[PDB]
RNA sequence: GGCGGUUUUUU
């Protein structure tokens, strides 16, 4: 799912969670490519739905 | 409800394509066709 | 006319034109 | 065993670039104003780019790059924004950064100049430089192409990136005249007179000098135009007086602690 | 990929101390004061006021690694004064001399402004 | 596809049909051509061939006052060799 | 693309800065480089000495 | 003719005219022993010691005998001629924009660089190499000397500055195809997400990441080991499909999806990564002077000249006179004068005009040293060098060898079938190998249980 | 084999990566990098101590 | 029993590489021959063939 | 555990042509992804830093690492059995730093000398007393070198530019031109620092080091006197260009009168030898003869030349630096580039006629003139003329073709030595003995 | 392929000034007087445009559609 | 080792350098400059 | 110009004069030694010698 | 869990 970095140096970055954990979890940075480990408390799900479909 | 849309070759015009079905544009008749930005959260850092 | 010392500049003329009128790979 | 007492005296201020002259100080003092000026200096500056349609050539980084080197004025906005980082909130809040709109799309035959101005933005004072002289080319757009996105600009500084570097070029030159002989010609004649160069036409350099030391540090600072020049002195002068103040705080408590 | 970010050159980390002490065992007072995420500019104007000092018999900074940011600066004073106030008061002396400057700068420009 | 068509058929009428839908066409080209190049797309070639006709005099120029100025040539890195 | 003006050539999303002159097999560009050998026709005469011959002349 | 041959374009002028009124002539390799050929008309012509007075032809330009790489070369008659040929097969190597309809092409392996500019100092014979409108590398300000250090062997210190504004950025291009057939009668290949459910064969990576269709979107994120494409085989399903190979990292451009020849469904998948400028990244100049990023300065710690100019390269000095790549040294010398001025200079290999004395005469009429050198600070702390260092403008390129294409590691990854050992290649999840060279430098160290270990503990253990 | 496979083999717990300058470092260090040594791993026997 | 490498995939790394490549040659000798008389330079070569690009392995 | 700072880790490039080539390092991560290491440690392994690659080991066991650890470690194998000298040396710009250094007229304010000495992690915490007290405290290079130095090392070296016929005459234990190196104690007397004190060679400083102190001692003295020399030149600053590539016109002058005259001189030789005056030297025919007066009379030509540039060459030369430190360059360079290049031979003779009876179509038949046959007479700095551009272009062909050859053949000749005694060794009883236990010395090399 | 935003050495604007740059050509002025007509003292700005290629034509020249 | 790394470095009539090595190393039945010094 | 330590050379020497006949160094020369086959396929003519 | 060959490049 698509996250977003709410609070630390990351803030405002934009990633998928590659691997989650109880407290941290990897989190994939859409820019830079490089993947990293943020703790889960400070991710933020922003998620990508798409209304309608009619 | 995503019939999966594509963009002809040669026509830019969109297309409808589902599973089991030619590669093919409405009109004309090409055998090319891109497909669609996706929706995510295309995001960057001006870095 | 003779073109004396006035050279370094009509030299690359010819080669201008030969290269205008043949490609690089025009061997091929 | 105190410090000592520098003066000032300038002599060219303008709204482009600011020339002045710092006598009775160090040059390591010096050395360090012109590195704050280059790098630990509050500015505004795109930084959190969202594209929802480029259908441009470029790539879909290349606008977010061009978009990050465009600079944005930041008189009396840089002082009171936050760093987004430090920010005590979610979501890039007004209060810690600026918003801006890009919507443009080519429908004439002609193509099209999507330059700085198309940069909607939502503060008054926060804007590209185009207040008072052509615009930022962002990119060209032909008939059919288009490009939606929305930036937030936050404050920073050019040890960061280059993006919040506002001074151009910082020229700083001290002993015009070869006197305390740290640059040793090989031939004096064959080199040019500085620009401060008090020396006649006749002599090449200054004779030595032993018990001298450097003072007299010109400085030209060169604004991008983002911060004036003698804004971004005096922002520098700040920034460096800060970081003293917060270095003093903590050698106190680590020494109370020992 | 290993790229380090672009915040790690000044920003602190969750544990690592600002300035750290250590004493030497090699001579008399003597003290390392160890910074965490700092350049030259916080290190060359300190050294410098250090050595404008008098009592101070040693005052140096180095960078242990550039790509490290870091820097450590050795002082040594005389028996009857310590290194510890020895870099306060240089700081504090420093600090009062930009700020003279700033004064200055300002004044002087206010003053070129129509004057 | 229209010269194809014209170079296969052998009839005079559908060859000179082929000719004037495929002059038509390009005609409808060159407009659409010159109507999006109208700017940035012609002003920069029309500065390329001034500044190359520029360089050529600028170069002209050049060659004909280094023919006039022969008063003396005597340099130090320069050479040339001499046999016999 | 025989002689085409660098209008079609773009529209056929080409460009004119193209050399050509190379092969498109199964979609990959293939190009063939020339190979040398001996001129035909023409009689040589060579002095190998680790043999029994002296001279030998090849055509 | 030469008049009516630069009146040409406008009318219908061309080398046939000069073929055919009988100016030029062409001679092959075997009639060219027969002719007194002549290397300049004016200079070999006017009345010396009779050397030979009977001269049959005449060459055009003496640089000609260049080749196609060679001809982009700078001065190369300054050089030696190792460096002129290193220079030549790197020239190949080098980055920028490779063709104008790039982002049409589906090739593998593209980089394109970002803002590649012309040389300030073009020879005579690239404007027909069309070097000038398809560059491969920028114009630097760079300076020959040794500043901190790590630029002591062939190496070069960038400008971090200049890398975040955009120096020597680039784009790379990764291309991936697939298509489906006819395996078998009963095996038979789809597009489609293989669930979590029917699909027995399967990777443990995510699957969401593309759509139904089976193809990733264009502009999605995606990292090693993700996957790209939905291909299932029915057996009740094995997954089939292909995944970005690992160390990869990049964006989706553009998805293309045709029928090939057979008929069957074809696509086309391109992911693109800017490569920023990182240390260990292989630059070259146009004179053989390789090397590679060794640390990145900032702007504030860069030293400056007089004026707000930082350079934004430091190679090695020591690389200059063993290598004898004077051409290099005239180049900067020429580059900082045509800067200085406002347009292109000549660099043409054989002129008789382009001494280094007159262009030095030019450079002193502009406030710089005639030679070149200049007056530096210590970006650090400000100091004169008291050293003149010799810094100006000099056009560099950016080989595709990158950092992070050569890279890797390993612990006990995949195993061959045939010898149970680690297998090869960096794609392919490899070990290095431990050449017999190695054995016999450890049998001579003497370290026997090291070679043990090395050629079986971590080789191929087996009872 | 003999020459490809027994006195030549393969190695796991090997890197290789291109060189740089780095005056800092003693003769005796080695300037790793962070991928590199995340990948690699050495085996280590536990004890209370 | 027929020769390899005649036809070769255009190197499109760059415009300079594209052009070389369509315009390189390459002998028939044998790969790596103790004999050094066909690598070397003749003077022969002179307007006909580039004088310093070439590789620089065993080729 | 992944691999943390401080492991043990065998470095190596791919062709270990010696032992000292695959030796020890402790583990140090970095930020940035490329392998590192101090320059000193790049003559071994013979890398260059130029996109080069190096393979790095990881062992899996504590007996495997510990046995690493005592062997093969870089301090170590400092000195190399072949030739019982250093492998590792300052043979970098830190050797041309350290020359320009450690002359005589270096000084240097309490300022540079307390920012220097704090690069020095062998300091005992004390300053030294300066050489010059009044009118200002003003250190010395070789005072602050003297540092360095661990223990009390001795010993006695030769600079480069050390006038031979100067131990004779007076001034012998007191060079004018600071030459003679004498260390006493560990402190540097006299003489300036270059490749015969510091780099690779019997006897020299750090060979003394090494055979004194120990391998950590010396580990530690290349260590400093790098990140002091270093953090020096990061003040003096060292460059090159053409300011140093420029000669003294009276230079020219001089150069294009030994052209002239070498090339009547030779003029004059073929005028004998078609007159038939010119008798075959004892040993060899006419031609050979012939040959071999034209190439003396052209290397004469040329060492004169470079003789008169070099003699012209002033102290602030930054290629004259290079050369006298040792770091890179020789004087054949220099007089290569600023003076004249020289002929361009290839199979050990003058360029062939490759033509009938002549080098290119524009020289003439029978030409066996110095610039027909392939006397460069230009230099790098004033261009080449295209016939001779052509002829260094056929000059460096050889040479790479040598290379070439060498490295295929070199191969299969040391795989042949190794197999023949890869099973030698010494044993127990003082003896040396293969595989079958057949005496081959009854004492390792005699 | 377009203009930069700045000089990669100094750091000044220097995308807004290729239009003027092109308009200042066209007109008389060559390009040493054009530059610093432009205002570009130092020499490091001025390779942005003496330079600059400008390949952004070539890639409009394929337009999608129409 | 020692006698094969020269061997990399190293290159009236001697034919010195690897073609003399070679001919050493392997104790062939005709050299290819034999010669007596008398 | 190069140095070498007299070791090397005379261990080389003896290697080569230790069964009074001059061994060659080449297969011809090392495999008719009665180490064994595993040591001499190592080297040269593997099928054969096995 | 996938092979052989060729070519091209790099130290
Ligand atoms: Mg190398
Ligand atoms: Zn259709
Ligand atoms: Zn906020
Ligand atoms: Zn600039």
């Amino acid at each position: 799912q698509t996250v977003r970095i709410s609070q630390g140096p990351y803030k405002g970055y934009i990633g998928v969670v590659k691997d989650a954990t109880e407290s941290t979890a990897r989190v994939e940075l859409h820019s830079t490519c490089q993947t990293i480990s943020v703790d889960r408390q400070r991710l933020t799900t922003v998620g990508s739905r798409r209304p309608g479909g009619m | 409800q995503q019939p999966m849309i594509y963009i002809c070759g040669e026509c830019h015009t969109e297309n409808e394509i589902k599973s089991r079905d030619p590669i093919r544009c409405r009109e004309c008749g090409y055998r090319i066709m891109y497909k669609k930005r996706t929706k995510r959260l295309v995001v960057f850092d001006a870095r | 006319e003779i073109t004396p010392d006035l050279w370094q500049e009509a030299c690359w003329i010819v080669i201008s034109s030969y290269f205008d009128e043949k490609g690089l790979v025009r061997q091929q | 065993p105190y410090a000592n007492q520098p003066t000032v005296r300038i002599t060219e201020l303008t709204d482009e670039n600011v020339k002045f002259i710092i006598e009775n100080t160090d040059l390591a003092v010096a050395n360090s104003i012109r590195r704050v000026f280059i790098a630990e200096v509050p500015i505004i500056a795109i930084d959190w780019v969202q594209i929802d349609a480029n259908s441009s050539v470029l790539h879909d980084e290349f606008i977010a790059h061009r978009l990050g080197l465009i600079p944005l004025t930041s008189d009396d906005i840089v002082d009171k924004l936050q760093y987004s980082r430090d920010c005590t909130c979610e979501e890039f809040c007004p209060e810690c950064s600026v918003e801006f709109t890009l919507d443009v799309r080519c429908n004439e035959d002609q193509t099209r100049h999507v330059t700085s101005r198309d940069l909607i933005s939502n503060s008054p004072r926060v804007i590209p430089v185009t207040s008072r002289q052509d615009d930022i080319l962002i990119v060209k757009l032909r008939k059919g192409q288009e490009l939606r996105l929305r930036a937030y600009a936050k404050k920073g500084f050019g040890k960061e990136h280059a993006k919040w570097n506002p001074t151009a070029g910082v020229a700083f030159e001290y002993d015009p005249d070869n006197a305390l002989r740290h640059t040793v010609y090989p031939k004096p004649e064959e080199w040019p007179k500085s620009e401060y160069s008090e020396l006649d036409e006749d002599e090449s350099q200054a004779p030595y000098d032993p018990n001298g030391k450097p003072e007299r540090f010109y400085y030209n600072v060169e604004s991008c135009g983002s911060l004036r020049p003698e804004t971004i002195v005096l922002s520098a002068l700040s920034g460096l007086k800060k970081k003293l103040s917060d270095l003093q705080t903590q050698l106190s408590h680590e020494i109370q602690s020992d | 990929m290993n790229a380090p970010p672009a915040f790690e050159s000044f920003l602190l980390f969750e544990g690592e101390k600002k300035i750290t002490i250590n004493k030497d065992t090699k001579v008399p007072n003597a003290c390392l004061f160890t910074i965490n995420k700092e350049d030259h500019t916080l290190g060359n104007i300190i050294k410098s006021q250090l050595l404008k000092d008098p009592q101070v018999l040693f005052a140096g900074y180095k960078v242990p690694h550039p790509l490290e940011h870091k820097i450590i600066i050795r002082v040594q004073t005389t028996p009857d004064y310590s290194p510890q106030e020895a870099f306060t008061n240089a700081i504090t002396d420093l600090i009062s001399e930009l700020s003279l400057l700033e004064e200055r700068f300002r004044v002087a420009i206010k003053d070129k402004q129509e004057g | 596809l229209k010269e194809k068509a014209m170079a296969e058929d052998l009839g005079d009428q559908d060859k000179a049909k082929q000719i004037q839908d495929q002059l038509n066409e390009l005609e409808e080209r060159a407009e659409a051509l010159d109507r999006q190049r109208t700017k940035n797309i012609s002003a920069i070639s029309y500065i390329n061939q001034r500044n190359r006709e520029w360089n050529i005099v600028e170069s002209e120029k050049a060659l004909v006052a280094e023919s006039h100025n022969m008063k003396n040539q005597q340099m130090d890195p320069f050479t040339r060799r001499q046999c016999k | 693309l025989n002689g085409l003006t660098d209008r079609d050539l773009c529209e056929l999303n080409e460009c004119p800065l193209d050399p050509g002159g190379y092969f498109i097999i199964n979609g990959s560009e293939k190009v063939l480089i020339a190979q040398e050998k001996m001129a035909t026709n023409t009689v040589y005469v060579f002095a190998k000495k680790d043999s029994k011959y002296a001279y030998t002349g090849e055509c | 003719h030469i008049d009516q041959l630069k009146e040409r374009e406008y009318n219908n002028y061309s080398w046939q005219d000069l073929v055919a009124s009988g100016v030029v002539e062409y001679i092959d390799t075997l009639e060219e022993e027969t002719v007194m050929l002549a290397m300049t008309p004016d200079d070999l012509q006017e009345k010396e010691v009779a050397y030979c007075s009977t001269y049959t032809h005449c060459e055009i330009h003496p640089s000609m005998i260049l080749g196609v790489c060679a001809s982009i070369i700078p001065f190369p008659d300054h050089n030696q001629s190792p460096r002129n040929t290193y220079q030549s097969a790197m020239g190949k190597q080098a980055m920028g924009v490779y063709i104008t309809n790039f982002h049409v092409r589906m090739d593998t392996l593209a980089h394109v660089l970002y803002y590649p500019q012309k040389p300030l100092v073009t020879t005579r014979s690239m404007e027909y190499l069309r070097f000038r409108e398809l560059p491969a590398g920028i114009n630097s300000i760079v300076a020959i000397a040794s500043y901190t250090g790590y630029n002591q062997e062939d190496s070069v210190i960038m400008n971090r500055s200049a890398v975040d504004r955009g120096f020597f950025r680039s784009v790379f291009y990764r291309s991936y195809k697939e298509q489906e057939s006819k395996k078998g009668f009963d095996q038979e290949e789809v597009f489609e997400k293989p669930t979590r459910e029917t699909c027995q064969g399967m990777r443990h990576a995510i699957y969401d990441k593309l759509d139904d269709d089976g193809l990733i979107a264009p502009g999605v994120r995606v990292s090693g080991d993700d996957v790209i494409i939905g291909k299932t085989v029915t057996l009740t399903k094995r997954d089939c499909s292909t995944f970005l190979r690992t160390s990869e990292t990049g964006i989706v451009d553009q998805v293309m999806v045709t029928l090939n020849q057979e008929g069957y469904k074809f696509c086309k998948i391109r992911v693109r990564s800017v490569r920023i400028p990182q240390i260990g990244d292989k630059f070259a100049s146009r004179h053989g002077q390789k090397g590679t990023c060794g640390i990145q300065y900032r702007q504030e710690d860069m030293p400056f000249t007089c004026e707000g100019i930082t350079p934004d390269i430091i190679i090695n000095p020591h690389a200059i006179p063993s290598r004898m790549t004077i051409g290099h040294l005239i180049e900067c010398l020429q580059g900082k004068v045509s800067a200085n001025k406002g347009e292109i200079g000549d660099a043409t290999p054989f002129n008789d005009a382009v001494n280094v004395q007159k262009i030095s005469n030019l450079l002193s009429d502009y406030g710089y040293h005639l030679r070149g050198n200049e007056v530096l600070y210590n970006g650090f702390t400000g100091r004169k060098i008291t050293s003149q260092i010799f810094i100006g403008p000099t056009y560099y390129q950016r080989l595709k060898h990158m950092v992070d294409d050569k890279i890797h590691s390993r612990a006990r990854g995949p195993i061959q079938i045939l010898n149970r050992q680690p297998m090869e290649g960096r794609s392919r999840d490899g070990g290095l190998r431990f050449g017999e060279m190695e054995r016999d430098c450890q049998i001579a160290h003497g370290a026997a249980q090291f070679l043990r270990e090395r050629l079986f503990e971590a080789s191929d253990p087996y009872q | 084999r003999v020459r490809g496979n027994l006195m030549g083999k393969r190695v796991d717990f090997s890197a290789r990566t291109v060189i740089t300058p780095d005056p800092n470092l003693s003769i005796d260090q080695v300037g790793v990098p962070r991928s590199i040594a995340a990948n690699m791993t050495f085996a280590e026997i536990v004890t209370p101590f | 029993q027929a020769r390899a490498g005649v036809s070769q995939v255009l190197n499109r790394l760059t415009f300079a590489s594209t052009l070389s490549h369509l315009r390189r040659l390459n002998s028939p000798i044998g790969r790596d021959g103790k004999l050094a008389k066909p690598r070397q330079l003749h003077n022969t070569l002179w307007g006909m063939v580039c004088p310093a690009e070439t590789p620089e392995g065993h080729a | 555990r992944h691999m943390c700072d401080g492991d043990i880790v065998i470095f190596n490039r791919q062709p270990t042509l010696h032992k000292m080539s695959m030796m020890g390092h402790r583990v140090r991560i970095l930020p940035w992804s490329t392998f590192r290491l101090n320059l000193s440690v790049t003559t071994p392994y013979n890398a260059d830093f130029d996109g080069d690659e190096m393979n790095l080991h990881l062992p899996q066991s504590l007996e495997t690492r510990a046995e690493i650890q005592e062997l093969a470690m870089v301090p170590r194998m400092i000195v190399t059995p072949q030739s019982n000298r250093p492998v590792m040396g300052i043979v970098q710009d830190t050797l041309t730093a350290v020359r320009k250094f450690t002359k005589r007229d270096v000084f240097l304010e309490r300022g540079e000398v307390m920012n220097l000495l704090m690069f020095l992690s062998t300091w005992d915490g004390k300053v030294p007393q300066p050489a010059i007290l009044k009118p200002r405290p003003l250190w010395t290079g070789k005072q602050i070198f003297s540092l360095i130095i661990p223990g009390h090392i001795n010993c006695i070296r030769t600079h480069s530019t050390h006038p031979d016929d100067e131990d004779s005459g007076p001034y012998k234990h007191i060079s004018p031109g600071d030459t003679k190196v004498v260390v006493e104690n560990g402190e540097l007397i006299m003489g300036i620092l270059c490749k015969k004190s510091l780099g690779t060679s019997a006897g020299s400083l750090v060979h003394i080091s090494y055979l004194e102190m120990g391998h950590d001692i010396t580990r530690l003295f290349y260590s400093n006197i790098q990140t002091v020399i270093n953090n020096w030149l990061l003040i003096e600053g060292h460059t090159i260009g053409i300011g140093d590539s420029i000669a003294d016109s009276k230079t020219y002058q001089d150069i294009q009168n030994t052209i002239k005259k070498a090339k009547q001189d030779v003029i004059e030789v073929i005028e004998k030898a078609h007159n038939n005056e010119l008798e075959p030297t004892p040993g060899n025919t006419l031609r050979q003869t012939f040959e071999n007066q034209v190439n003396r009379i052209l290397n004469d030509a040329r060492d004169k030349t470079g003789s008169s540039a070099q003699k012209s060459l002033s102290e602030y030369n930054n290629f004259k630096s290079m050369v006298v430190s040792g770091a890179k360059g020789s004087k054949i360079n220099i007089s290569q580039v600023i003076a004249v290049v020289g002929q361009q031979n290839v199979e050990g003779k003058r360029i062939p006629f490759g033509f009938k009876h002549r080098t290119l179509p524009h020289f003439i038949k029978d030409d066996y003139g110095p610039e027909s046959r392939g006397f460069v007479e230009n230099s790098y700095l004033a261009g080449l003329t295209p016939t001779e551009f052509f002829f260094h272009a056929m000059g460096g062909r050889e040479g790479l073709i040598d290379t070439a050859v060498k490295t295929a053949e070199t191969g299969y000749i040391q795989r042949r030595l190794i197999k023949s005694m890869e099973s030698v060794m010494v044993k127990y009883d003082a003896t040396v003995r293969n595989s079958i236990n057949q005496v081959v010395q009854l004492r390792y090399g005699e | 392929m377009i203009i930069p935003v700045r000089c990669f050495t100094c750091g000044k604007i220097v995308g807004n000034k290729w239009e003027a740059y092109l308009g200042l050509l066209q007109a008389e002025y060559t390009e040493g007087d054009a530059l610093d007509a432009l205002g570009l003292k130092r020499y490091c700005c001025r390779r942005m445009l003496l330079a600059h290629v400008d390949l952004i034509e070539k890639l409009l020249n394929y337009a999608p559609l129409e | 080792q020692s006698l094969g790394e020269p061997a990399t470095q190293m290159t009236k009539n001697v034919t010195l350098g690897v073609p003399r090595l070679k001919e050493l190393i392997n104790i062939s039945k005709k050299p290819k400059t034999p010669s007596l010094t008398v | 110009g190069s140095y070498v330590n007299y070791r090397h050379l005379a261990l080389l020497c003896d290697t080569m004069t230790c069964r009074g006949h001059l061994m060659a160094i080449t297969r011809h020369g090392v495999n008719r030694q009665d180490t064994g086959p595993l040591m001499k396929c190592s080297f040269e003519e593997t099928v054969d010698v096995l």
